[PDB]
RNA sequence: GAAAUUGAUGGCGCAAUAGAUAUAGUACCGCAAGGGAAAGAUGAAAAACCAAGCAUAAUAUAGCAAGGACUAACCCCUAUACCUUCUGCAUAAUGAAUUAACUAGAAAUAACUUUGCAAGGAGAGCCAAAGCUAAGACCCCCGAAACCAGACGA
RNA sequence: CCGAGCCUGGUGAUAGCUGGUUGUCCAAGAUAGAAUCUUAGUUCAACUUUAAAUUUGCCCACAGAACCCUCUAAAUCCCCUU
RNA sequence: ACCUCGGAGCAGAACCCAACCUCCGAGCAGUACAUGCUAAGACUUCACCAGUCAAAGCGAACCUCAAUUGAUCCA
């Protein structure tokens, strides 16, 4: 029943992300917490690499955005200059 | 005959001891030996996908089997666990049919418990307060 | 000089030792076997 | 014919060639031969480098 | 013959019902793309093949954040009825150089930047 | 009784086929999320004449990094340490 | 062609090549156009000034020319006034 | 396909389907020319466990004969032999009873890799505007009806 | 076993034709046509493989690519950005 | 019956496209005698062969045509 997860907003598959799959799967008897599991460490990175490039698509189109209103600018005051 | 191949006993026998337990001559000459025993080992590597396939089907054979003892169908308890947020799979909600019984009797209370909640809900459709049980625990 | 000290703390060179230099001697490659059997390329 | 530290002689090469190729050249430094290979032609400023180290 | 399909640009002109049904103000666009490959390219044009390896959606089910500026439009245009296409939000913002491993995208198509693992 | 001439799904007698409520379901399905697509490709975060050269700088920068990789191809090193440690083949105790 | 000869095992060369082709030391092989003798009262002015010249071959006639000639007619002659001389090497070559 | 010219002590072999055809050109076959085999294994002295095929031990519903299995051989579920050829073969297209043995990729040009030397290389000759020298590494088996020469045959 | 005997030899005749072409493992890999006594084949293209050098390759914004013809298609070419 | 070449549809719009598919044609003729010589850069009948266009320059004056053809050797 995936349909009745997302619409939760829960992975559609339970294997996906949540407590049940990224939480460590066992720690020591004596409490010390284990080694990071490798598929959790994967997936760590590919979130990070995943967010990185969030944040470098976003500042990219913000940049050109800014880059254009001052182009806009630029044209704007030149023509009024030299129309004086 | 300046150079000879010595070893092809070992080289038959390494078929033939795969092919020992066959029937007629497949278990004797290797011209037939070697091709049952290819065969058999293409089986084998296909076999792995149909033996977990007939593991799902006989789970949920067996799960259909004890819901009908408690009076649900196989869909409506795994739907309304699901709903419930209970993750138990297939294979564990037969051993708990199997072998705890009044285990999956609670559990099969629980999913028609989660289903009439439902019913309620999708009836009086509105902003009526959400069943005890159709709650769902938020994680961040 | 650094690789004569390192032969005086390796073994003796014989015929046992022996090697082509790594490239020199191309793999022969002849039709038997799966890849280069059957019709033989 | 190199004899000695050919990395010491790569380590020079690169330094000699990166302003002049405007990257660090890409080299092999074939230790048993005792020789460095580099990409690219650059005989003419190798001899006369090599000369002014007084090879 | 078959041929590259042009879509009529009045498809993709939103109506105020669309904007209703859909959640989504036609001022302040999202700025990009959560893209899943729902589709095979199998049985389809080398052109569209081509199109989902540029845009990087050769696994299936495996989220892409793209731009949503008019040259990738056009692509996930001519690729539209392999993907699906959902606004990426951020409730708490772009993630921060600090919090940039505790991210984590919501089948909703928010990107968290906290993920405890936790019960609310 | 009752044969299909020739090869079902092919010939100009083929064997009738009649689409069900799952079929119908799928492709309404499959139809909703390609509409929901429109309507998310209906709205363009910049325009054309903003977008444009806004990221020649790291394209560039990427290609010039294909470009060094493809021109480094060059043969790997070769070491005397790596020549004389196939002797140890015959090393032996005493 | 001969890949070994039967009186001395070596590789024969096929005159006909060596009748019809020039070969320059740098691997390219020269040719006159065919037809350049031929009807020549039926072909305008600037078709005989095409037919007239000498003309190169491609990569694979080059190939297929070097196999059928040995190497002897590879080899690099000092001839006293070569008409062909500076043609024997490339200048500024890229690739 | 030249010539002038130049100068010049055994086995990284086979070991009875191999190596000679050969234990023998014998047996056998053919009027004749001619064709043409097979095989043997003790010991210092004889004056001393393994191929196929079967038997031990025929067989039980169902099916490319197996696989997943299973407490359990079978019963349950899955599974359209192989090779070649072809657009496409379970194909009712070819080959194959089966075991043992034998039975089929030879090499120049030009390149590539690795050494050596280096405007020179090579142990005359040859090549050379970084080349030359050395090595490594690619080129199968069986099959016609036929043609011609000389013998042997009424 | 005579449309022209048989044996030996040239002879391992030749066959674009059929058949066969024997260890393990990984990887890339199915692409227009032209000519040919040629369409049962081959050579060159195209595709494919390997290695090497270099820098642009694909997708593609406007703008642009004919009248004949009164109307006249899906599209295509070219093509910065991305 | 056909075998080579060209034009038009099939093939409506860059190019390219089969057919023992539909239709037309060609195997010249005319004019000129610089219808001479050279030479950048391009096109190309999907290879090659072959076939095309052509700036500038010299020398002068002050080609039409869709096809209208055939290599090598040898004479
Ligand atoms: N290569 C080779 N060497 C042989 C052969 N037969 C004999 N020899 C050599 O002849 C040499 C003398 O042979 P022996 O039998 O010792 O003496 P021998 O009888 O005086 O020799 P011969 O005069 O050769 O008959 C030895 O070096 C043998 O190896 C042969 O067939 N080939
Ligand atoms: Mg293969
Ligand atoms: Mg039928
Ligand atoms: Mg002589
Ligand atoms: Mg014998
Ligand atoms: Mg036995
Ligand atoms: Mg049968
Ligand atoms: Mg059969
Ligand atoms: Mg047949
Ligand atoms: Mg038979
Ligand atoms: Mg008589
Ligand atoms: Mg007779
Ligand atoms: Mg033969
Ligand atoms: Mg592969
Ligand atoms: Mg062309």
């Amino acid at each position: 029943g995936g349909q009745w997860r997302l619409q939760q907003g829960l992975a559609a598959n339970p294997s996906g992300y949540g407590p049940l799959t990224e939480l460590p799967d066992w720690s020591y008897a004596d409490g010390r917490p284990a080694p990071p599991m490798k598929g959790q460490l994967r997936r760590k990175a590919e979130r990070e690499t995943f967010a990185r490039r969030v944040v470098l698509l976003s500042q990219e189109m913000d940049a050109g955005l800014q880059a254009w209103q001052l182009r806009q600018q630029k044209l704007q005051e030149e023509q009024r200059k030299q129309e004086n | 005959l300046r150079n000879r191949v010595t070893d092809r006993y070992f080289r038959i026998q390494e078929v033939l001891k795969h092919a020992r337990h066959f029937r007629g001559r497949k278990n004797r000459c290797y011209r037939l030996a070697v091709r049952t025993v290819i065969r058999a080992f293409v089986k084998c590597t296909k076999a792995r996908y149909l033996k977990k396939k007939n593991m799902r089907t006989l789970w949920i054979n067996r799960i259909t089997a004890a819901s009908q003892e408690h009076g649900l169908k196989y869909p409506a308890l795994i739907g309304n666990l699901v709903k419930c947020q209970v993750e138990l799979n297939r294979k564990v909600l037969a051993d708990l049919a199997i072998y705890e019984p009044k285990t999956f009797k609670s559990l099969a209370a629980l999913a028609s418990r989660r289903r009439h909640e439902g019913f309620a809900a999708a009836l009086g459709d509105g902003k009526e307060p959400e069943g005890i049980f159709s709650r769902v625990v938020q994680y961040h | 000089a650094r690789a004569l000290d390192l032969l005086r703390g390796l073994p003796r060179v014989s015929l046992a030792n022996l090697k082509p230099n790594p490239g020199s001697k191309k793999p022969e490659r002849r039709p038997r076997g799966r890849r280069r059997g059957r019709k033989c390329g | 014919k190199v004899e000695g530290d050919i990395w010491a002689l790569q380590k020079d090469v690169e330094d000699f060639l990166s302003p002049l190729l405007g990257k660090t050249p890409v080299t092999q430094v074939n230790e048993v031969t005792g020789t460095l290979r580099i990409k690219g032609y650059f005989d003419q400023e190798l001899k006369a480098w090599l000369l002014e180290k007084g090879f | 013959k078959f041929t590259r399909s042009r879509i009529p640009e009045k498809v993709f002109q939103a109506s105020p019902e669309d904007h209703e049904k859909y959640g989504g103000d036609p001022q302040n666009p999202h700025k990009l793309h959560i893209v899943t490959r729902i589709k095979s390219t199998r049985r389809r044009p080398y052109w569209e093949k081509d199109i989902i390896k540029m845009l990087g959606l050769e696994k299936a089910h495996t989220p892409q954040v793209h731009k949503n500026i008019p040259s990738v439009n056009a692509k996930l245009k001519v690729v539209k009825h392999l993907i699906r296409i959902k606004p990426l939000k951020l409730p708490q913002g772009l993630p921060a150089e600090e919090n940039m491993s505790n991210t984590c995208l919501k089948s909703t198509g928010e990107l968290v930047v906290q993920w405890h693992l936790k019960p609310v | 009784r009752g044969r299909i001439p020739g090869r079902q799904w092919i010939g100009k007698h083929r064997r009738p086929r009649f689409v069900s409520l799952r079929a119908k379901q799928n492709m309404i399905r499959r139809l909703e999320i390609e509409a929901e697509n429109h309507y998310w490709l209906s709205m363009p975060y910049m325009t054309r004449e903003q977008e444009r050269g806004h990221a020649a700088v790291r394209r560039r920068e990427a290609f010039e990094a294909i470009k060094a990789a493809a021109t480094s191809k060059f043969p790997p090193h070769r070491f005397i340490a790596d020549q004389l440690d196939h002797l140890n083949v015959t090393k032996k105790w005493s | 062609l001969t890949y070994f000869s039967a009186r001395k095992g070596k590789r024969k060369t096929v005159k006909a090549v060596i009748d019809r082709f020039l070969r320059l030391h740098c691997g390219l092989w020269v040719r006159r156009k065919a037809g350049y003798k031929k009807k020549l009262w039926k072909k305008t002015p600037a078709r005989k000034k095409r037919l007239r010249e000498f003309v190169f071959c491609n990569k694979t006639q080059s190939k297929l020319l070097d196999k059928m000639t040995t190497s002897f007619w590879k080899r690099r002659n000092w001839y006293v006034d070569d008409p062909y001389q500076k043609y024997h090497d490339r200048t500024n070559l890229k690739v």
